[PDB]
C-alpha cells in the first residue's frame, strides 16, 4: 500500500499503538481507507445496521469492477490508438506491479505483459525467480524471458524432454504381443496430442527465437545421445505448429512443407508416387 | 443458568468468521465484555481476518476510473447490486419494526429519497402493501412530495381532497394528459362501490353546470367504464342518477343490459315498443357509449345470435338513439324530430348486412354505396369496428388490404373521428408477422405511415407527431420516420406552425434527406 503512499497494517497498529484516544485513531482510519464517494459515508451505518459489513458490498464490488478492469485491459491491448494504449497500458503495469505480491494484481499484469511485445525485464526477471508468478504468469510473458535469455527455457525443456525420452523408453519396452495392435500404430499426429509437445508449441508459440532453442537444444541432446527420440520431437513441435497454423515458423521454414509431406507418408506408412 | 457460554460463542462465532469488524459488532461486544472471558484476543480475532476488501475496492474503483471508462456506470452497477439485494432481502416486519423503534424514519429514508432510484425502490416496496405502517406511511408522504388506494379511500376526507386535486388535473389536462391524471383518479374511485357512488353523485351534480359540466359527464362515463374493467356493475347508478327512474321500463330494460355487458331481444323488444308508443322515452336515457358499444359488437362481429324479426329492432333504436332531436323547454321534450330517422336505419341495415357476411373485392363493389353511407355518423363507427375486428385477426394482411381505404373517409368527413382512427393505426402500425416479413411489415407500417399523415392533414397533428416521436425514441426504426418526412414534407404547405415543428423537427435531427427536409429545417428555424 506504501508503494502509492496509502497506509498499512503496521501504520494502523502505530496509529493505535500509545494513544489516549484510541477508538478516534480507529475511526480516522476507518475514514481514510474507506471507498471514496459521497453517498457512501451516510449508506455505511444504515447498511451495517443490517447486519450486512462494509466489507460485503466491497466483496461484491471487488469481483465486478476488477472483471471489468481484466476486461478493459483486454480492451486497450485491443483498443485505442497504439501509442496512448500502449502507454495507458505501460502506467497501468507501473501503478499494478506493486500489487502483484498481493492476491488481486497478478494475472491483470499478467496479461498486460501478454499484450506487450516487449517490456523493462525487471519484471520479467521476477517473474521466472517467483514460483507463484512463473506458474501463473501468461504465456507471452514466458515467451519474454525466454526470447531475452535462455535460462529458463532451458531449465524447463530440460525435464519435459527428460519425460519425452521416459515416455519412449516405457513404450518401447513394453510387453504386449496382438494380432490387434502394437505400440506404432498411433500415427505422428496421433502423438502429438500428448501434452509435452503441444505444451512446447504453446511456450514457443509463434517465435522463431525460441524455435531456433528448442532446435539446438534438441541438436545437443541428438548429438550425445545418438537417439532418434529428440528428432521425433522436433518433427512433432514443427507439425504441431503447424497444427496451430504457424505461420512464423510453416512460411519460413524450408522443412515444414517436406515434414507435411512426410506425415502422409507416415500415415500410409509408404511413399506413393 | 447463565448465558455466557453460549451468548459467548454466539458472539465470538461473528468475531472469529472471515471479515465481520467493520459492522452490531458493537452490540454483541458490549454483551462479550459484559460477560468476560477473554476480550484481548476477541479483538486479534476482528482483525486476523481483516483480508482489507475495502481497499482492495478503492484500488480497484480508482483503476477503472484510471482507464477512463464513465463512474457513472460504476454508480449504477452499485445501485442496482445493492437495490436488487434490498429487494430479494427486504422483509416488512422489519419494516414496520423501523416504524416501531420511531414513527417517523430517521434521516437515512429522507437522504435515500433524494435518489431517483431509491424513490423508486420505495414506490414498488409500498405499493404491495396496504397495511405496513412505514410503507404506507412512505407512499403517502411521497405523495405529498402514487396515493395508495387503501389509505385514499380510508375516510371522506382524505378521499375527496385528493379526488378534487386530481379532478382539477384532469381538467387542466385538456384532452391529452387525462391518461396520466385519470387513472390515479380512477383506480381510487374504483376499489369500493361507497367511494364510487359518492364520486358518481359528485361528478352528476357538477356536470348539471353548462360552463363545461358536458367535461364532469365524460369523466364520470370514463370512471364507469373502469369499474366496469375492474368487473363492478354500475348500471343501477347510472339509472337512479339519470333518468331512468322516470320510466321504469326503460330503467329495467337498460340496467340489465349493462350489468351482463351485452344485448337480447327482450329489453330490446322494451325499448322498441317504448319508442314505437307516442310518448317515446328521452332519447338522452340510451345514448349511453358502453350501451352503443354492445350495439357495435352485437352488429359488426361475425354473429352474433340473431333473429330477423329483431334485426330490424336493434336497428331501429340505435337509429333512434342516433337521429332523433328532442328540444327541452326547460327539460320537456316539446319537439321531436324523427325525419332523419328512416334514411339512417337504411343505412344502419344496409352497412350492417354486408359486415355480418364477413366481405374485400365485394367492398370495392359496392363502396359507393358505403361513401354515400359512412356520411352518417354511428354507421362509420359500425364500420369502424367491422374493419377493426376483421384487420386486428393476425396475418389479415396476407388475404384482402381495402379496409384501411375506408377511415380516408371517415376521418376526413368526420373531425371527432380522428382520435379513433389514430388509435385504431397505432395498433396496427406496430403490426409484427413472421410469415409476411420485415419487408412487407414495413410496406404495411409506410403505407399506414401515409394514412396518418393525411390524418394530420386534417389537423390532428400534435398527438400525431407526439406518438411518433414517442415510438422513434423507443420500435420505429429511422427508415419509418424519414418515410414519414419524406411524405409529410412531399404534402404540407408552408407556413408550419410552431406546435408543430416542436415535435416534428427535433426528431428530424436525425435525418437530413427524404432536397426538402432542408428547405424544412431552414424555414422552420428562420
Amino acid at each position: 500500500l506504501q508503494d502509492l503512499g496509502v497506509a498499512n497494517g503496521e501504520d494502523l497498529k502505530e496509529t493505535l499503538t500509545n494513544c489516549t484516544e484510541p477508538l478516534k485513531a480507529i475511526e480516522q482510519f476507518q475514514t481514510e481507507n474507506g471507498v471514496l464517494l459521497p453517498s457512501l459515508q451516510s449508506a455505511l451505518p444504515f447498511l451495517d445496521l443490517h447486519g450486512t459489513p462494509r466489507l460485503e458490498f466491497h466483496q461484491s464490488v471487488f469481483d465486478e469492477l476488477r472483471d471489468k478492469l481484466l476486461e478493459r485491459v483486454s480492451a486497450i491491448a485491443s483498443e485505442g490508438k497504439a501509442e496512448e494504449r500502449y502507454k495507458k497500458l505501460e502506467d497501468l503495469l507501473e501503478k499494478s506491479f506493486s500489487l502483484v505480491k498481493m492476491p488481486s494484481l497478478q494475472p491483470v499484469v499478467m496479461c498486460v505483459m501478454k499484450h506487450l511485445p516487449k517490456v523493462p525485464e525487471k519484471k520479467l526477471k521476477l517473474v521466472m525467480a517467483d514460483k507463484e508468478l512463473y506458474r501463473a504468469c501468461a504465456v507471452e510473458v514466458k515467451r519474454q524471458i525466454w526470447q531475452d535469455n535462455q535460462a529458463l527455457f532451458g531449465d524447463e525443456v530440460s525435464p519435459l524432454l527428460k519425460q519425452y525420452i521416459l515416455e519412449k523408453e516405457s513404450a518401447l519396452f513394453s510387453t504386449e504381443l496382438s494380432v490387434l495392435h502394437n505400440f506404432f500404430s498411433p500415427s505422428p499426429k496421433t502423438r502429438r496430442q500428448g501434452e509435452v509437445v503441444q505444451r512446447l508449441t504453446r511456450m514457443v508459440g509463434k517465435n522463431v527465437k525460441l524455435y531456433d532453442m528448442v532446435l539446438q537444444f534438441l541438436r545437443t541432446l541428438f548429438l550425445r545421445t545418438r537417439n532418434v527420440h529428440y528428432c521425433t520431437l522436433r518433427a512433432e513441435l514443427l507439425m504441431s505448429l503447424h497444427d496451430l497454423d504457424v505461420g512464423e515458423i510453416c512460411t519460413v521454414d524450408p522443412c515444414h512443407k517436406f515434414t507435411w509431406c512426410l506425415d502422409a507418408c507416415i500415415r500410409e506408412r509408404f511413399v506413393d508416387s | 443458568g447463565e448465558d455466557d457460554a453460549e451468548v459467548q460463542q454466539e458472539c465470538l462465532h461473528k468475531f472469529s468468521t472471515r471479515d465481520y469488524i467493520m459492522e452490531s459488532i458493537f452490540n454483541t461486544l458490549k454483551r462479550y465484555f459484559q460477560a468476560g472471558g477473554s476480550p484481548e484476543n476477541v479483538i486479534q480475532l476482528l482483525s486476523e481476518n481483516y483480508t482489507a476488501v475495502a481497499q482492495t475496492v478503492n484500488l480497484l474503483a480508482e483503476w477503472l476510473i484510471q482507464t477512463g471508462v464513465e463512474p457513472v456506470q460504476v454508480q449504477e452497477t452499485v445501485e442496482n447490486h445493492l437495490k436488487s439485494l434490498l429487494i430479494k432481502h427486504f422483509d416488512p416486519r422489519k419494516a414496520d419494526s423501523i416504524f416501531t423503534e420511531e414513527g417517523e424514519t430517521p434521516a437515512w429514508l429522507e437522504q435515500m429519497i433524494a435518489h431517483t432510484t431509491w424513490r423508486d425502490l420505495f414506490y414498488k416496496l409500498a405499493e404491495a402493501h396496504p397495511d405496513c405502517l412505514m410503507l404506507n406511511f412512505t407512499v403517502k408522504l411521497i405523495s405529498d412530495a402514487i396515493t395508495s388506494v387503501s389509505t385514499a379511500c380510508q375516510q371522506l376526507e382524505v378521499f375527496s381532497r385528493v379526488l378534487r386535486t386530481s379532478l382539477a388535473t384532469i381538467l387542466d389536462g385538456g384532452e391529452e394528459n387525462l391518461e396520466k391524471n385519470l387513472p390515479e383518479f380512477a383506480k381510487m374511485v374504483c376499489h369500493g362501490e361507497h367511494t364510487y357512488l359518492f364520486a358518481q353523485a359528485m361528478m352528476s351534480v357538477l356536470a348539471q353546470e353548462e360552463q363545461g359540466g358536458s367535461a364532469v359527464r365524460r369523466i364520470a362515463q370514463e370512471v364507469q367504464r373502469f369499474a366496469q374493467e375492474k368487473g363492478h356493475d354500475a348500471s343501477q347508478i347510472t339509472l337512479a342518477l339519470g333518468t331512468a327512474a322516470s320510466y321504469p321500463r326503460a330503467c329495467q330494460a337498460l340496467g340489465a343490459m349493462l350489468s351482463k355487458g351485452a344485448l337480447n331481444p327482450a329489453d330490446i323488444t322494451v325499448l322498441f315498443k317504448m319508442f314505437t308508443s307516442m310518448d317515446p322515452p328521452p332519447v338522452e336515457l340510451i345514448r349511453v357509449p358502453a350501451f352503443l358499444d354492445l350495439f357495435m359488437q352485437s352488429l359488426f362481429k361475425p354473429g352474433a345470435r340473431i333473429n330477423q324479426d329483431h334485426k330490424h329492432k336493434y336497428i331501429h333504436i340505435l337509429a333512434y338513439a342516433a337521429s332523433v332531436v328532442e328540444t327541452w323547454k326547460k327539460n320537456k321534450r316539446v319537439s321531436i324530430n324523427k325525419d332523419e330517422l328512416k334514411s339512417t336505419s337504411k343505412a344502419v341495415e344496409t352497412v350492417h348486412n354486408l359486415c355480418c357476411n364477413e366481405n374485400a373485392s365485394e367492398l370495392v363493389a359496392e363502396l359507393s354505396t358505403l361513401y354515400q353511407c359512412i356520411r352518417f355518423p354511428v354507421v362509420a363507427m359500425g364500420v369502424l369496428k367491422w374493419v377493426d375486428w376483421t384487420v386486428s385477426e393476425p396475418r389479415y394482411f396476407q388475404l384482402q388490404p381495402v379496409h384501411l381505404a375506408l377511415l380516408d373517409e371517415i376521418s376526413t368527413c368526420h373531425q371527432l373521428l380522428h382520435p379513433q382512427v389514430l388509435q385504431l393505426l397505432v395498433k396496427l402500425f406496430e403490426t409484427e408477422h413472421s410469415q409476411l416479413d420485415v419487408m412487407e411489415q414495413l410496406e404495411l407500417k409506410k403505407t399506414l405511415l401515409d394514412r396518418m399523415v393525411h390524418l394530420l392533414s386534417r389537423g390532428y397533428v400534435l398527438p400525431v407527431v407526439s406518438y411518433i416521436r414517442k415510438c422513434l425514441e423507443k420500435d420505429t426504426d429511422i427508415s419509418l420516420i424519414r418515410y414519414f418526412v419524406t411524405e409529410v414534407l412531399d404534402v404540407i404547405a408552408p407556413p408550419y406552425t410552431s406546435d408543430f415543428v416542436q415535435l416534428f423537427l427535433p426528431i428530424l435531427e436525425n435525418d437530413s434527406i427524404a432536397d426538402p427536409v432542408t428547405e424544412f429545417i431552414a424555414h422552420c428555424k428562420s
